[PDB]
């Protein structure tokens, strides 16, 4: 429903867990964009500098070290609105130029969540608070 | 008594304590010696397959026939008509070996003593003495075990 | 010494930076980055300008802390990376043109702000290694300088 | 004398364990014994006139039932001692003794019978193991029908 | 093939084995819906009284509890056609203000056998035997 | 992209380790095929006399015995062109009155990948070299 | 004995057998293969016919070759399956047919190839079993000279 | 003196011995060092000349691949010792007095060789880790090319 | 003799026996160790190496480039050309040397006893030693290792 | 050669790797199984004692009289006089077999083998090959042997 303050400890938490500290990430991220060009290969046009055929790849990594680090940037803010959304919105002037569809900004979300289930288990996993927070994300890229 | 309820017990706790390939023949060997240790003169009556050792395979293949007779009994518990059938079909081959009804006595204790030796303070004796006159009865006919 | 940063050197940083930089934590991380910068700056007066698009000049400004977290969120993806050194290469030199496109950043203002880290962790993270932690803190700004001055 | 290999007995003592033990409700012995006859039946009918007494007529009777379950019971006992040769091989004698002593009785029904195991049982084990069971099975057969015409 | 009288039991215990017992049953159930929805997130809208929303929500997992709760009853019962139709119907008379299409009780049977595949192994899992007698449980809900 | 000498030994390798050598192989094969009908159920249809409706049963799975058996002629031989065309074409006038859509060879290769990543693991999995020897195996049978 | 491939013979050969056969050595593979039939030709013959489609004559001509890789590359699905004899009944007889399809093939032919893995084996595989390989190199060939002549 | 941690050598000797053992097939040997030298050279083939003796007119020839093989062997030697910095100086000692007493051998072909042996080798080894490989390798090349103008 | 067969053979063997890191050190300390004890004298051709102390990083290097040189040869024994080319290389290298031939015997019963002893039971003898055979015969050119 | 110092060691690196109980059976086996490797052929000439499977106790027994005489020629390597007055009565035990004497190379080879892969790295090869060239000449006398 309504990414609220609980909400936002809770998801700060489960993600600060699933994103790892430097071992199981390079996991992590093969994993949510291996989700991603799967319900979306569509998608992989947009990622053509950093190599979007094969995940596999160094260069590629690399991109998705720098999505998912981005992330993070912003869930470590859900608890504080101000300068959160500067950054959100320092997001928002980066992925105008790109072109990309509010659409996509829910398959990424999606396969995001399929990962974060993916490391810390369905068993605690928090859609309505994940769905709810990661939106208010996405809705600041997209500039609102 | 000897309800279906214990009928579905004493067949749990049966197929628990009896297990497996080896276990089989081990928990057969325990019975037997208890059997013997029981009501000594019972050994004689087995004469013919080699009671004389009880390692003796004539002797193993005979463990491995009775209580292998047991397990098939118990097994049908809960179906009156097949194990009235099978139960029946016992009385026959046992009625001409002229046996003493008393052993089929020692034989109960016997069985009590392993399955309940084998499964844990759990055992239900009752359960287990009351099922048991059922096989006795449909085998020796005494009316010992009513 | 090779001065060298080993896969030892790597477990070790990655492990006390683990406990003291994460999600976990928001405002563990705005300490620690602002407590950085703040101290290159009083070091490095000259170097306020360069984050003027960031408000370099007001450490509490929203903006420069959105920065200064972006900043050592940056070291953050490095250190994780130390684990899978072949991305990490094509993530150090991406960011390194990315650091050349700025003006008056230089190998110099690196060496600074190191400095910056080397008396700042200590007072944060705890069993703080300034041998490893330099090996290695030095092995990823070595990739980002590639093409610059002095 | 010899019959199969220890992680042979070993494999073919556990599936079969899966499928047939005291534990499980009359209702499923039923099922298996009617199943191995009417299969055998089928291959060699010639034979279902040998199953008189147990009341072949009916082969829903708790007559025939018991019948079943004391062949599937010997073939129970065979089973679990196969790590026993000395006991097993007097078992396998004192079942030939008995289905020789008795008419009619010819060698290629047991061939029969073994066909109809090895079709029936995969059905019900997980992962039934062909050779296994063949290596272990077969000895059995032989050894229990040894005599047979 | 047909849904023998071997088949049954091979079925009835596959299933309980996987049906576990009170432990991996919360995953059991969890990993069945979340193929439902994945295949045919359309269905969805039917489970709207019990959050089909999100199903990992309690009351969500309280409802797949009530259904593979059902499809117990029902395999356990696989062995006797008298007291076993007397409850596929009891079911039939239950599902059918529901509006169910036959096409969805093919999904959800899919669904099942990927879950008790997934509990019990690909190695002996027994397909024209779940397909078989599965096809019996749906053909009688469906009042036949 | 191309499947150089350096790609081959790679490919040779990986391959080898996760076709085994005996013991995890009735799951690659299962993980393979549940994977190109999962993609592609229509292609089932081709392998009707090796039961294409159920991959659980034996003669499928000595069916997919036989398909993987001969990917290994062929990997086995990426290192010696001569006796490897030798193959590719042995197999291409098998593959011939089949009527094999190149669109299908394309479909099993992916399937392919996605189980010899699964066995090997996407941590060291080599795409570029996997699908560019892989096409070259392809583009052999289908006689080019 | 009893003479059957018991699973101990099964776990031993593969074994035995996954060591020297891998697609991890191409070469090791064709030394082998080669190896096998060059010996059954020089112990019979009239064999070298069987095989005129594949060049049997030409033993290094990139015919035979991609031939006698793929008779054992046969095997080697075979002894695979011993770990799963459900399967590999289903593949032994789909191979009895396909080799009955063929003239001259008899459970004679067999034989002698069996004599011919009996003596090459033991130069390139290490710890080698004759005896339990035999006991399972035949399971595997009575299933695939099911239905032929002697 | 000192050449990479132990952790680090060990990364880079397991890596490496997975690509380069003697259970090995020539067919592979022959593809690396071709596969090393084509890359070489393209990189400085004013080096190619060094190679007469070995035949480097022909890079196909038995000459000179057991050249190829005999320097793959010493770089064989090195990364398996890295463990051992006392036997391993003497080694790249020995190595250096040899690669130096020859003629036109310039220390910036060493550096052509690492990277291309930096940029070969991950083609071949599983999630090839660059760090470790520079740590350990680094040390060897500058050891071994010590003299070299 | 010494065919492909057992060729592909010794190479695994080897392979195996020699290990890679330490393994191979240590292996070799226990061939020399070997030709030493097979042969006292052998030792004082090795003065210019350490030889008066096979710990010293001088003779270990000796050791490592010795067997590191076995091992490459071995390598090779798949492939004609090459192995011809670097085992005649090798001859030039120990022809001034001024060798007796004797020691590549000891050389060849000191590597056999250490293969052997490292790879257990399944040491392939007649193998290894044909196919040492010729690596000595191309090295030292002796008609001893015919 | 084949001096008294070496027979004491052969007689202890033998003790040592033969073991004892089911050790010698295994060790036995072990070599055998190394003999019909070797030479394939050299299995036909043992059909007598159902060398058709290897398994067989009749084999087994062969095995064990075999190696079993092996080690107590081996036991005598210290006092010439019984060692030849028993290594010759081998002799006339095996005259008559017209037995190829290149076999009794092969079970040198398999010999060596066994015991070096049992006894590990130290195992004395030239010690073993020359004492044991003592036994094969006592009992072959072809002077293959000398
Ligand atoms: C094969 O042989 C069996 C022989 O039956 C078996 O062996 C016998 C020696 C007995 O020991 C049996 O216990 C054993 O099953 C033939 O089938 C059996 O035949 C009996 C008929 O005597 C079946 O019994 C049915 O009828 C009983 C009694 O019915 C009477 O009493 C009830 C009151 O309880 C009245 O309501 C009835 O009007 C009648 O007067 C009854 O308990 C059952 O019927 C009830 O339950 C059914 C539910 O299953 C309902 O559908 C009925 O409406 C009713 O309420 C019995 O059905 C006995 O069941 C069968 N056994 C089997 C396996 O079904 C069999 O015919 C023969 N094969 C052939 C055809 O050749
Ligand atoms: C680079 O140098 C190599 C030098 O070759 C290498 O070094 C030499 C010193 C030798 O030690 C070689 O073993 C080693 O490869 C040049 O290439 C080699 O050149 C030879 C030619 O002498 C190639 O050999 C081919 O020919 C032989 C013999 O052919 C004659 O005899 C056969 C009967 O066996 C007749 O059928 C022929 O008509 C002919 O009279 C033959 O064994 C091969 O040909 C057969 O096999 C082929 C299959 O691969 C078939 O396609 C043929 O139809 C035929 O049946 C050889 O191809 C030798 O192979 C090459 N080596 C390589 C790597 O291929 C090389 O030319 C030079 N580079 C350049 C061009 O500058
Ligand atoms: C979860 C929200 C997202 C965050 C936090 C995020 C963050 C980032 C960052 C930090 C960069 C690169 C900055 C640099 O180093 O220059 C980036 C680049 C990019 N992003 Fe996103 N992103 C998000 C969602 C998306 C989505 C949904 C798409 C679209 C499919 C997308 C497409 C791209 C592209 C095409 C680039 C450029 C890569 C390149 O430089 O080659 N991003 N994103
Ligand atoms: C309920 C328990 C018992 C069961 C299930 C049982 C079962 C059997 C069976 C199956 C046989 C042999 C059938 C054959 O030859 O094929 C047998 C034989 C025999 N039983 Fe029992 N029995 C039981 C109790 C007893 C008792 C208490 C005695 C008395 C001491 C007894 C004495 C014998 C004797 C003397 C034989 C003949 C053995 C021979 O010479 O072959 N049994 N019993
Ligand atoms: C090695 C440690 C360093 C890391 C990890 C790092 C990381 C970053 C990152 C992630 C950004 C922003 C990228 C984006 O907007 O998408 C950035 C921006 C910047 N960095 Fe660094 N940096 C480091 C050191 C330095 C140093 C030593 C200087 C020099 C004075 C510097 C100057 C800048 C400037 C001027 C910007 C642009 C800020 C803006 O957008 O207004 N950085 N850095
Ligand atoms: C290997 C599988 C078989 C086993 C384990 C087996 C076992 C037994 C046993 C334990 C008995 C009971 C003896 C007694 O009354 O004490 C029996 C009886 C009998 N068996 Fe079998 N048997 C097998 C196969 C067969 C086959 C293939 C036939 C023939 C078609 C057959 C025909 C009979 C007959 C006619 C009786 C006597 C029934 C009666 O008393 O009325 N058996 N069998
Ligand atoms: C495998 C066969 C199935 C069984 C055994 C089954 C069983 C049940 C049971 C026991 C209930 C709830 C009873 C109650 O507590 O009032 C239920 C409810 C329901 N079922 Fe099923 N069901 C099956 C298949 C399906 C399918 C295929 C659909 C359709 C997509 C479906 C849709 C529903 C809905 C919408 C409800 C009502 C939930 C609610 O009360 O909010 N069921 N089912
Ligand atoms: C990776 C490349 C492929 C290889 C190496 C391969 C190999 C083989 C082999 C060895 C056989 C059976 C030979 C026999 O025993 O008679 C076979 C059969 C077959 N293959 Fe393929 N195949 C490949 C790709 C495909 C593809 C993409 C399709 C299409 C969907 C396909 C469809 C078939 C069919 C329908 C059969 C016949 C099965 C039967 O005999 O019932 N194959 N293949
Ligand atoms: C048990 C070991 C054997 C295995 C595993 C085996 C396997 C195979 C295979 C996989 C093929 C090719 C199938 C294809 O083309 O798709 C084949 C072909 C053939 N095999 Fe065998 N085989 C064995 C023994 C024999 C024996 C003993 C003979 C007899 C002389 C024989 C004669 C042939 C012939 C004549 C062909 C056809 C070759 C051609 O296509 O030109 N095989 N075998
Ligand atoms: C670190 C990598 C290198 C290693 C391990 C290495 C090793 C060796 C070895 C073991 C030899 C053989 C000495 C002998 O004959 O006994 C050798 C020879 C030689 N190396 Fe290197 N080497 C390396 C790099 C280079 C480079 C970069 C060049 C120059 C372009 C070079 C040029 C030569 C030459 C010219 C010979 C003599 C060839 C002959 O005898 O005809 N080496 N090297
Ligand atoms: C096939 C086995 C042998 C191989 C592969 C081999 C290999 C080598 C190599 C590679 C070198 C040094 C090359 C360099 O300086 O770069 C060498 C040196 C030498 N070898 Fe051998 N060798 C073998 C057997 C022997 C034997 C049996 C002797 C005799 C006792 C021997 C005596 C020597 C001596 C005296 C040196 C010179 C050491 C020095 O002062 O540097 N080698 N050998
Ligand atoms: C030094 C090693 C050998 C020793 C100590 C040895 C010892 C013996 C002994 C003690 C016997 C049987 C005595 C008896 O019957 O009481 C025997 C029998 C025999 N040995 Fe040897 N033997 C040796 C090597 C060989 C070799 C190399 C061959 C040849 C292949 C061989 C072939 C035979 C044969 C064929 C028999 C007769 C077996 C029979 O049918 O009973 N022996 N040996
Ligand atoms: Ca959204
Ligand atoms: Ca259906
Ligand atoms: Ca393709």
């Amino acid at each position: 429903s309504e990414c609220g303050p609980l909400q936002r400890l809770k998801v700060k938490r489960q993600w600060a867990e699933a994103y790892g500290s430097g071992n199981g990430r390079e996991e992590f991220g093969h994993f949510i964009w291996a989700n991603v060009f799967k319900v979306a290969p569509s998608a992989r046009d947009m990622f053509k500098r950093v190599r979007g055929d094969n995940i596999y790849t160094p260069a590629f990594r690399a991109h998705a070290t720098r999505v998912l680090g981005g992330l993070d940037m912003c869930v470590a803010l859900l608890d504080d609105e101000s300068v959160l959304n500067t950054q959100l919105a320092h997001l928002a002037s980066q992925h105008s130029s790109r072109g990309v569809s509010a659409e996509q900004y829910n398959v990424v979300e999606h396969a995001v969540m399929m990962g974060v289930e993916h490391e810390i288990g369905q068993n605690v996993f928090d859609k309505d608070a994940w769905q709810a927070c990661l939106d208010v994300i996405t809705s600041g890229i997209q500039g609102n | 008594d000897c309800n279906i309820l214990q009928r579905l017990k004493v067949k749990m706790q049966w197929a628990k304590a009896y297990g497996f390939g080896t276990e089989r023949a081990k928990f057969g060997n325990s019975l037997w010696t208890s059997i013997f240790n029981y009501a000594p003169d019972a050994r004689d009556l087995f004469k013919s397959v080699k009671s004389e050792d009880m390692r003796s395979p004539q002797f193993k293949a005979h463990i491995a026939r009775v209580i292998g007779g047991l397990d098939r009994v118990i097994s049908m518990f809960d179906n009156e008509d097949a194990l009235n059938a099978d139960l029946e079909h016992l009385k026959s081959q046992h009625d001409p070996r002229g046996l003493d009804a008393l052993n089929f006595v020692v034989f109960g204790k016997a069985l009590f003593a392993t399955v309940g030796g084998q499964f844990g303070v759990c055992f239900d004796l009752p359960a287990w003495e009351s099922c048991y006159k059922v096989i006795a009865m449909g085998i020796t006919g005494n009316d010992m075990f009513s | 010494s090779s001065n060298s940063c080993t896969t030892e050197d790597r477990r070790e940083m990655q492990l006390m930076w683990a406990n003291v930089w994460s999600a976990q934590f928001t405002g563990r991380r705005l300490a620690i980055a602002q407590a950085v910068f703040k101290d290159l700056f009083a070091h490095v007066p000259d170097a306020v300008g360069l984050f003027d698009r960031v408000h370099g000049t007001e450490i509490d400004s929203s903006e420069f802390k959105a920065h200064c977290i972006r900043v050592v969120n940056g070291l953050d993806s490095a250190i994780g990376l130390l684990s899978d050194p072949s991305t990490l290469n094509e993530q150090l030199s991406h960011l390194a043109t990315q650091h050349q496109e700025r003006a008056g950043v230089t190998k110099g203002g690196f060496s600074a702000i190191a400095q910056s880290f080397l008396r700042v962790m200590p007072q944060v993270a705890s069993c703080f290694n300034p041998d490893a932690w330099s090996r290695c803190f030095n092995r990823i700004t070595n990739g980002m300088t590639e093409g610059l001055a002095e | 004398s010899e019959f199969c290999s220890e992680a042979d007995a070993t494999i073919v003592i556990k599936q079969w364990n899966q499928i047939y033990n005291a534990g499980i409700g009359a209702k499923s012995r039923w099922t298996m014994g009617n199943e191995i006859f009417s299969s055998l039946f089928k291959l060699k009918p010639e034979s279902e006139v040998l199953f008189n007494n147990v009341n072949v007529a009916n082969m829903s009777s708790g007559a025939f039932h018991a019948h079943t379950v004391r062949v599937l019971s010997g073939l129970d006992m065979g089973i679990n001692y196969l790590n026993d040769a000395g006991t097993l091989t007097s078992l396998t004698a004192h079942l030939a003794a008995q289905h020789v002593a008795r008419t009619g009785l010819k060698a290629v029904y047991f061939d029969a019978m073994g066909k109809v195991l090895m079709t029936v049982l995969p059905s019900l084990i997980d992962n039934f193991n062909p050779d296994a069971w063949r290596n272990c099975l077969l000895p059995l057969k032989n050894a229990i029908a040894k005599g047979l015409p």
